[PDB]
């Protein structure tokens, strides 16, 4: 159930990104309303800038770890179903690639690290020969329904919010901004 | 009646009340004495008289009440406050006290205070449950206090220079290295004007020495 709990955590932080996106949307709508309004006081505009900046940093890091979680839940399922299949019918392709693994098993470490790229090139050429057909394939039935919800590619918002990258000092200062904003909201 | 408008008003009020109430003279003596005399002759009729100011406690609890208009002179217009009022209302130094004042009988010379209705611009009993300033935990500057007015005046350019020079925040602590003939008067006038204009919510007090 490791895949299921990983996907559940992915849904959790995706939904968390969703609610903070709603607080964002509230932030810029009130920004526009107050800027187009009677903005005599400048201090209120100042904290408006502060919260919108810390919120945009928060959604940036939200997109970052959402992409990380999406990649993790992809790879965990990939390796699970892959090793299931490879243990189910491994003998055929083991014999098909027998010389490389035989040289790997009972020779020195240099041959062990030299057989891997030969196997890599063989697999690359096999996959290139197959994929020239271009036929569409579906997900594994054990995980197809879950992966269709998340899709192979993540949200367009998740990827266009990640263009900008901040310095680690900027990350520290914006984390401090998040902490002080949480303290303000507590009061 | 209130002593605030009596202190604010110029000598025109002095001469008008002199020719109205028929005082023997009001010209050649201190303004505080004139205010004392006119308030005495107004209160001798028995009408209720109001008072407002800032309270302070001396070494023996002999409470004084001064006025910000007069820059806190120790004149006769200061209101007496007995230590009983302090011990019954927990009023400390610097508290804004407003209430009915008592005419002085024989034996005392300063006006006393009968009742109180507003302490620190709040209900007097509500001010009893207040947190101490020294007990409050300080913090960094959070709310930016912009110097830019936005009206594009001549000295608004100087205000913009101040903005570009150093940001100002709420609860900050500023020190200015100003040798003489610096024009620092112009800068401080601009600062006061910007504080009054941009942010009327904050209460502004200015202190000048010698």
């Amino acid at each position: 159930t490791a895949l299921q709990q990983a996907f559940d955590t992915c849904q959790n932080n995706k939904a968390a990104w969703l609610q903070r996106k709603n607080e964002l949307a509230a932030a810029e709508q009130e920004y526009l309303r107050l800027l187009s309004g009677e903005g005599r006081n400048v201090s209120r505009l100042d904290e408006l800038r502060n919260i919108i900046e810390v919120r945009k940093w928060q959604v940036n890091q939200a997109a970052g770890r959402y992409i990380r979680s999406h990649e993790a839940v992809q790879h965990i399922s990939i390796r699970d179903r892959l090793n299931d299949f490879m243990q189910q019918h491994g003998t055929a392709l083991a014999a098909a690639l027998a010389p490389e693994l035989m040289g790997y098993s009972e020779l020195t470490a240099i041959a062990r690290n030299c057989a891997i790229q030969r196997a890599t090139d063989a697999l690359r050429e096999a996959l290139l020969s197959w994929l020239a057909k271009g036929e569409k394939i579906n997900y594994s039935a054990q995980d197809s329904d879950i992966l269709t919800t998340i899709g192979f590619r993540p949200d367009v918002a998740s990827v266009d919010d990640s263009r900008e990258k901040f310095t680690p000092a900027q990350n520290m200062i914006f984390s401090r901004k998040s902490a002080q904003l949480a303290s303000r909201q507590s009061v | 009646m209130n002593l605030t408008e009596l202190k604010n008003t110029p000598v025109s009020e002095l001469i008008t009340l002199g020719e109205n109430m028929g005082l023997e003279n009001l010209a050649r003596m201190r303004k505080q004495d004139i205010i004392f005399a006119i308030l005495k002759q107004h209160a001798k009729s028995g009408e209720d008289i109001f008072g407002d100011g800032v309270l302070e406690i001396l070494q023996d609890g002999f409470g004084f009440l001064r006025s910000a208009d007069s820059s806190y002179l120790a004149g006769p217009d200061d209101i007496y406050v007995s230590p009983s009022q302090i011990r019954r209302f927990n009023l400390r130094t610097g508290d804004t006290i407003s209430g009915k004042i008592r005419p002085p009988k024989e034996g005392e010379r300063y006006f006393a205070l009968l009742k109180v209705n507003e302490v620190n611009f709040d209900k007097p009993e509500n001010a009893r449950n207040k947190i101490l300033f020294e007990n409050l935990t300080p913090l960094h500057a959070n709310s930016r206090l912009r110097m830019e007015r936005g009206n594009g005046s001549t000295e608004d350019l100087t205000a913009r220079v101040l903005d570009l020079a150093s940001p100002i925040g709420r609860g900050q602590r500023g020190l200015i290295v100003a040798p003489p003939k610096a024009g620092k008067t112009m800068l401080l006038q601009n600062i006061a004007q910007s504080i009054a204009y941009n942010h009327p919510d904050c209460v502004l007090m200015v202190l000048l020495i010698d």
